[PDB]
């Protein structure tokens, strides 16, 4: 049983890990909205300004 | 930007050509002053 919770705090830590790549993606999905947000503000200034 | 560039649109194209041509009758009517350009009651 204590190499099962080993095992088992392994397992769940990498569920927890792949989080990594989550944070990693959900910035890149903030780099799209917020980048894309700052370059339509600043075209609306350049142009409908 | 709709809305910009619609309202730009009339004022550039419909209002300010209208003007132009107010001004060429300011002209004309300019002109005609131009060109259309004693005490006897007493006695």
């Amino acid at each position: 049983d204590i190499q099962m919770w080993k095992v088992s705090l392994q397992k769940e830590q990498a569920r927890y890990n792949q989080l990594q790549e989550q944070r990693d993606t959900m910035v890149t999905k903030l780099h799209s909205q917020i980048r894309q947000l700052q370059h339509d503000r600043e075209e609306f200034y350049n142009q409908s300004q | 930007e709709l809305q910009t560039k619609l309202e730009d649109c009339r004022n550039m194209i419909a209002e300010l050509r209208i003007e132009l041509k107010k001004a060429n009758n300011k002209v004309c009517h300019t002109e005609l002053l131009l060109s259309q350009v004693e005490s006897v009651q007493q006695q």
